[PDB]
RNA sequence: UAUCUGGUUGAUCCUGCCAGUAGUCAUAUGCUUGUCUCAAAGAUUAAGCCAUGCAUGUCUAAGUAUAAGCAAUUUAUACAGUGAAACUGCGAAUGGCUCAUUAAAUCAGUUAUCGUUUAUUUGAUAGUUCCUUUACUACAUGGAUAUCUGUGGUAAUUCUAGAG
RNA sequence: UUCAUAAUAACUUUUCGAAUCGCAUGGCCUUGUGCUGGCGAUGGUUCAUUCAAAUUUCUGCCCUAUCAACUUUCGAUGGUAGGAUAGUGGCCUACCAUGGUUUCAACGGGUAACGGGGAAUAAGGGUUCGAUUCCGGAGAGGGAGCCUGAGAAACGGCUACCA
């Protein structure tokens, strides 16, 4: 037996984010932890809307197995779901792309360098060469 | 030391936010307003923390942006918007209308509302005097200014505002014998009905207060807010109607009504 | 490096307290007031550069200064300006005599023309008329409030002067 | 400048260190109940004094006086549910009386042990290491758990490990591979 | 959670201390140290001195784009998509750290402002700017200056001169 | 209350009273492109209020008499008028008066003193600690002085001196 009795429990129905948020309770017998991506296609399954309209997050096992609690939000649209949704979820989803910046400390170096220059440095690079020529 | 004070920590928050003491080292601070800042209710605070409709500040500020929360008919985008006692929020979708009003123990309660209601705002007077080119204006304790008030309108008389407009539709007079609501100290959030007025011409008038299980008690003249006339008050008040029970009888009451 | 600031005199350089408004500063903060040296009014025997403005052509020519003419980069943006620009009178309409730019991409052909500011707009007109309703309407309802006070006053004062007869 | 985490020291040290019959005393309540330490011993003593303040300052309060009335109330109460009290002594009064060895008499532990599945302390306090034994289908690791008289019907083993029927695991199957191609 | 015990004598009863005993979100340190949760941590001496990097910036349909930027394509022959820079606005007076000063000072509870200032906020709110009333800018006034383009100064700095 | 407010007198190097933006593109024909009109942004006057602010009342601090008199030319205590300030006030200035505090410790000295919430101990009473997560207050090497601003005598602002 694998089971996997999957239970949405405390639902509320949120119009002003146009989704359904509730505690995921499901139960495990023998079968150590049920992946998100799993759990979500069980959730589009039982609500009839997309998977990818279907976020789940938080989960904890019982202690001694046999239960996992989590959060599940189920959004109307994938849209909405697009644009309500916190992008690291998304990205985790396999919705949004990763955002590619470099390291803050780097960042962070650029913009104090940005500082240091008063308007945009096409004139000083001139200077620059010039000055260094003679 | 320099100018206004920006942040509030999680401690020093009013402890009726219902704020837990963990997962966070600040509190939303309560923004310029209508409302006092121990006496307020940031819009934060109620949309996460008590409807549960968003799970974190980002998302109410999302709730917000898209312009469906609605206090006293204006819209508000604030995230720490200090909405308090009286004050109508009026939520769109879900058609769900609140008032913002106390209960039995002291914080504010989540006390749904039907549109009939929801259209007024009930508010006492803080002030009344002349203003500019000799014209007379009302003070409401919950923020307005209202001119040209009905001249036997007097201080601490309660007002039902119309909101939708923001004219007096009528009032209650500052009597013995009215139906009264507690809105500070530790009798905050009890409801009574007026015995008697003591004066004190100097410093703070102390009202005597019998709620309707013959149970007195005395609060500050400032602290007491006018509601009706005794059994029949103008809106409609929480579960438990402002009552206060005992510890023991609190338990007795949880004990007996058992249905898990 | 140091500048020459106009009127100092002076044949050598000197500290100064400079703030916003004079030059040989440029103020970083609101209020900024950093004492910096700079150079007096007086040319001497020290001074690197001289800047100068030639006012009067003479009978010689400087090869690239004199000959050559640089291209004004933008024309005026104020309709008002635009008018002064070409010299055309307040009933004659200013967007057809509005400076274009040709830029290309190396294919495509594309042209850049200015916003301009201060422009008799239909939509400028609406907002004014708008304006101009909107205060009177206010003072009406002002007028109309006062007299109902007045009324109510009244209609007071003669309930209050049925009482003061009795015994 | 996070919100400060409160600590409680939940045990006492004796005022007198070497008090020779104390001692011998502690030894045979450990010998009695499988105790790795004194300490568990004076957890349980500290626990012990903690009530009796409590009983002590309600009874110094008049009787039938509300504080009295409900703290009491519910001390009594809690101490039932717990089953450290019996139900011929919900009196406060009572509450006095109580002593070290009911409250031990009350662990998982000794419970275990009590209800067969053990064969001695030692062995009880093994399972309980050992994953082995489930209350409401909560596998529990604690020997210290105190046993809350209406979940004492439900110890058992657990679904997962041996005993309560399962893959036998480790050592077992071990032998059982072993077995297999020879 | 009301407790004491060893030491003045050949022995005794005291006064008395010293010594032990227990605790310390009390520091240090000596040995050891498997796991779970929680987590103080350059205060004490020197509010002693500081390499290097970072810690306050910010733009929406909605103040100002002719970047000679990117677009590029089926709203522009005034602009109108994004948008670096710069002007303007706002913020930088909050936060964070530390305890040197400080003994009616600070501070705590308590009053008072009929003794004042207050961006912001949420309410309010201004037909009267005219100046004699037979031909008047109001279908909208003026001159700048930033970025930019060019000419440089200095060993150098978030130094800025000169022109357009 | 000489308050709110109103009124007469005038004054003023006369403050403010929208030459500002985005999306809508609706209603009457006097058939102009006419007159119009919706939802908003920023602004702006005084009064509110809110976040604040300066002061301010009463009562309460640890050791020390091997500190008993202290303050008052250079403001000490009070008065009058002015100046100054956001405003009250010796806050400062002029003229005048001689007060003010103190064995119920003034004043001075010390603190290895920031104050409080609190912490350790734990029959009852106490004793010791609180640089430190919250609330006040100070300070940015030391002392001054200011600019900008609603708000700073700011130091990840400036000006000087000393180190
Ligand atoms: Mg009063
Ligand atoms: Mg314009
Ligand atoms: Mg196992
Ligand atoms: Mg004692
Ligand atoms: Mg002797
Ligand atoms: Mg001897
Ligand atoms: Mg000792
Ligand atoms: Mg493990
Ligand atoms: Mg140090
Ligand atoms: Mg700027
Ligand atoms: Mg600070
Ligand atoms: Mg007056
Ligand atoms: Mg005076
Ligand atoms: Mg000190
Ligand atoms: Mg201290
Ligand atoms: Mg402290
Ligand atoms: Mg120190
Ligand atoms: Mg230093
Ligand atoms: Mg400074
Ligand atoms: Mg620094
Ligand atoms: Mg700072």
């Amino acid at each position: 037996s694998d089971a996997i009795t999957i239970r949405t429990r405390k639902v509320i129905s949120n119009p002003l984010l146009a989704r359904k948020q509730f505690v995921v309770d499901v139960l495990h017998p023998n079968r150590a932890n049920v992946s998100k991506d799993e759990l979500r296609e069980k959730l589009a399954e039982a609500y009839k809307a997309e998977k990818d309209a279907v976020s789940v997050f938080g989960f904890r096992t019982q202690y001694g197995g046999g239960k996992s609690t989590g959060f599940g939000l189920v959004y109307n649209s994938v849209a909405d779901a697009k644009k309500f949704e916190p992008a690291y979820r998304l990205v985790r989803y396999g919705l949004a792309e990763k955002v590619e910046k470099a390291s803050r400390q780097q960042r962070k170096q650029r913009k104090n360098r940005g500082k240091k220059i008063f308007g945009t440095g096409k004139s000083i690079a001139k200077k620059a060469a010039r000055r260094n020529a003679d | 030391a320099r100018g206004p004070k920006k942040h509030l920590k999680r401690l020093a928050a009013p402890h009726h936010w219902m704020l837990d003491k963990l997962s966070g080292c600040y509190a939303p601070r309560p923004s310029a307003g209508p409302h006092k800042l121990r006496e307020s209710l940031p819009l934060i605070v109620f949309l996460r923390n008590r409807l549960k409709y968003a799970l974190n500040g980002r998302e109410v500020k999302a709730i917000l942006m898209q312009r469906h929360v609605k206090v006293d008919g204006k819209v508000r985008t604030d995230t720490t918007f200090p909405a308090g006692f009286m004050d109508v929020i009026t939520l769109e979708a879900t058609n769900e209308n609140f008032r913002l009003v106390y209960d039995v123990k002291g914080r504010f309660a989540v006390h749904r509302i039907t549109d009939e209601e929801a259209s007024y705002k009930l508010a006492k007077v803080k002030k009344v005097q002349l203003g500019k080119k000799g014209i007379p204006y009302v003070v409401t304790h919950d923020g307005r200014t209202i001119r040209y008030p009905d001249p036997n309108i007097k201080v601490n008389d309660t007002v039902k505002v119309d909101l939708a407009t923001g004219t007096i539709t009528d009032f209650i007079k500052f009597d013995t014998g009215k139906l009264v609501y507690v809105t500070g100290g530790r009798n905050l959030g009890r409801v009574g009905t007026i015995v008697h007025r003591e004066r004190h011409e100097g410093g703070f008038d102390l009202v005597h207060i019998k709620d309707s299980l013959e149970n007195t008690f005395v609060t500050r003249l400032n602290n007491v807010f006018v509601i009706g006339e005794p059994g029949r008050p103008w809106i409609s008040l929480p579960k438990g109607k402002g009552i206060k029970l005992t510890i023991s009888e609190e338990r007795d009451r949880r004990r007996a009504q058992h249905g898990l | 490096g140091f500048p020459m600031k106009q009127g100092v005199l002076l044949p050598t350089r000197v500290k100064l307290l400079l703030a916003k408004g004079h030059s040989c500063y440029r103020p970083r903060r609101n209020g900024e007031r950093k004492r910096k040296s700079v150079r007096g009014a007086i040319v001497g025997p020290d001074l690197a550069v001289l800047a100068l403005i030639i006012t009067k052509k003479g009978e010689q020519e400087i090869e690239g200064i004199t000959n050559d003419t640089v291209p004004k980069r933008l024309g005026p943006k104020r309709a008002n300006n635009i008018r002064k620009f070409f010299g055309l009178t307040k009933e004659d309409d200013v967007r057809d005599y509005v400076i274009r730019r040709e830029v290309t991409k190396g294919d495509k052909s594309y042209t850049k023309a200015p916003k301009i500011q201060r422009l008799v707009t239909p939509q400028r007109l609406q907002r004014k008329r708008q304006q101009k309703s909107l205060k009177i309407k206010n003072a009406q309802a002002q007028r109309e409030a006062a007299a109902e006070y007045a009324q109510l006053l009244a209609k007071r004062l003669s309930e209050r002067k049925a009482e003061k007869a009795e015994v | 400048p996070r919100a400060p985490r409160t600590y409680s020291k939940t045990y006492s040290t004796p005022k007198r260190p070497y008090e020779s019959a104390r001692l011998d005393a502690e030894l045979k309540l450990a010998g009695e109940y499988g105790l790795k330490n004194k300490r568990e011993i004076y957890r349980i003593s500290f626990q012990l004094s903690k009530i009796r303040r409590a009983a002590r300052d309600l009874l110094t309060r008049d009787e039938k006086d509300p504080k009295r009335l409900f703290e009491g109330n519910a001390l009594i109460r809690r101490l039932v549910r717990i089953g450290v009290l019996s139900e011929d002594k919900k009196k406060l009064d009572y509450v006095l009386a109580l002593k070290v060895e009911d409250f031990l008499e009350r662990r998982l532990q000794t419970q275990v042990y009590k209800l067969g599945l053990a064969k001695s302390v030692h062995h009880a306090r093994v399972l309980i290491s050992q994953r082995h034994i489930a209350v409401g289908k909560q596998i529990v690791n604690i020997p210290s758990f105190m046993v809350r008289l209406e979940s004492e019907k439900h110890i058992d083993f657990a679904r997962t490990s041996p005993f309560g029927g399962a893959r036998p695991g480790r050592v077992a199957r071990k032998r059982a591979a072993a077995a297999g191609g020879e």
